[PDB]
């Protein structure tokens, strides 16, 4: 349901969360179109704490690395 | 499998992912179930019965 980055949850603006067997990306719902998941794709809401079935996976950030 | 068999394939789906998404198709998005998942259920329930 969601992603537990760095003491906050993770969930996707549109689509779902996927993942084949090591590496997690976010797809629509009609059409497999894997994406890398970062901070564009996902909106921050909560604390991380109360979700269920959350994992933690690495969410990339596109502005600190350049 | 939601409604997802009223047009081709059945497709599973866990059933919170299913009603967060029912929640999103009025304009509340997901995580107001996601943190109150409990209380809607036990609301559920106390319908139902
Ligand atoms: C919710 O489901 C549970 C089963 O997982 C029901 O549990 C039993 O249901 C029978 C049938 O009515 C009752 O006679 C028992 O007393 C129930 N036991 C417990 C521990 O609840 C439960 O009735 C269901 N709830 C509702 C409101 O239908
Ligand atoms: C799964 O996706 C990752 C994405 O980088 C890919 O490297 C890998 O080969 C794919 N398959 C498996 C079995 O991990
Ligand atoms: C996510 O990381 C935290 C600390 O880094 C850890 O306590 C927690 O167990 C991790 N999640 C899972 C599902 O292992």
């Amino acid at each position: 349901p969601a992603i537990c980055h760095d003491g906050k949850a993770h969930f996707p603006r549109e689509g779902v969360f996927v993942s084949n067997g090591t590496h997690w990306f976010v797809t629509q719902r009609n059409f497999y179109e894997p994406q890398i998941i970062t901070t564009d794709n996902t909106f921050v809401s909560g604390n991380c704490d109360v979700v269920i079935g959350i994992v933690n996976n690495t969410v990339y950030d596109p502005l600190q690395p350049e | 499998s939601g409604w997802t068999f009223g047009a081709g394939p059945a497709l599973q789906i866990p059933f919170p992912m299913q009603m967060a998404y029912r929640f999103n198709g009025i304009g509340v998005t997901q995580n107001v179930l996601y943190e109150n998942q409990k209380l809607i259920a036990n609301q559920f329930n106390s319908a139902i019965g």
